[PDB]
């Protein structure tokens, strides 16, 4: 998978 | 910033921000060193297949990574960056805050790292196949530890790491070259009242640590060569998304 760090950064 | 009180409450706010992300306390850490692998169990991690045994390391990578994150986003200053930027930054300073953040589980006087609940040495990772990669973190980990570190020290130093306006793709250059000024004010303002400015000549250069990030992109694709399969349904999507580079 990818684009973890967007919803890491979101939460 | 124009006074010390401000510089020292920049300080005060980066070391926080360490204590409440650092994944491992100083005292755990040392409080395990005479906690060694033996004889059977290093041979037993020889004897792990390649696969797996990157597979192991890529887990614990990722794991440490997101504290790295965490700490960024208590970061005093990042969070009102662009997105783009925060992400620009994370995706070149994240592993390169984890091998600075490393010494701290690194045992000068036997050459050994903490990995899985105990010390271990070099020869614990053979089955990687990347002899060249484990060595230079080694080195790199046993020159971080001749400066012995303080806790606050780490956490300025690794804010500076993070905080690199040279990283290609950032939208907000100037916005970056001054929170960097601002941690540097503040890095300094603490060596300098410390009375421990001399480690500053005693730093890697910024090359290094690019050196050994570039060295574990190279060994990750050629490991991604011989086993693809075990990288799309074994390893960690955040690893894939930070190095994988597909
Ligand atoms: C915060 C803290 O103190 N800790 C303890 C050390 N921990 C750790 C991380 C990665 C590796 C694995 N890697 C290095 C260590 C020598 C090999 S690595 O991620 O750089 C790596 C992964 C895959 C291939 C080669 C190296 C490892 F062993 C331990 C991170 C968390």
């Amino acid at each position: 998978a990818h684009k973890i760090l967007h919803r890491l950064l979101q939460e | 910033y124009a006074s010390l009180t401000e510089i020292e409450h920049l300080v005060q706010s980066v070391c926080k921000s360490y204590r409440e992300t650092c994944q491992l306390r100083l005292e755990d850490l040392l409080r395990q060193r005479s906690n060694i692998f033996s004889r059977e169990e290093v041979t037993g991690y020889q004897r792990k297949s390649m696969w797996e045994m990157w597979e192991r390391c890529a887990h614990h990578l990722t794991e440490a990574i997101q504290y790295v994150v965490e700490f960024a986003k208590r970061l005093s200053g990042f969070m009102e960056l662009c997105q783009n930027d925060q992400i620009v930054l994370l995706k070149a300073g994240a592993m390169e805050v984890v091998l600075v953040r490393m010494c701290r589980a690194y045992n000068a006087d036997n050459r050994t790292v903490f990995f899985e609940g105990k010390y271990g040495g070099m020869e614990l990772f053979r089955a990687l196949g990347c002899s060249e990669l484990i060595s230079s973190i080694f080195d790199f980990s046993h020159s971080l530890s001749a400066l012995h570190f303080s806790e606050d020290e780490i956490a300025l130093y690794t804010a500076l790491v993070l905080i690199n306006a040279h990283r290609p793709g950032l939208q907000e250059k100037r916005k970056v070259e001054q929170l960097q000024y601002n941690l540097e004010l503040a890095f300094h303002h603490h060596l300098c009242k410390t009375h421990r400015q001399s480690i500053l000549a005693k730093l890697p250069p910024k090359g290094k640590l690019r050196s050994l990030c570039s060295q574990h992109v190279e060994r990750l694709q050629i490991f991604q060569h011989l086993h693809p399969i075990v990288v799309q349904a074994a390893f960690p999507p955040l690893y894939k998304e930070l190095f994988s580079t597909e």
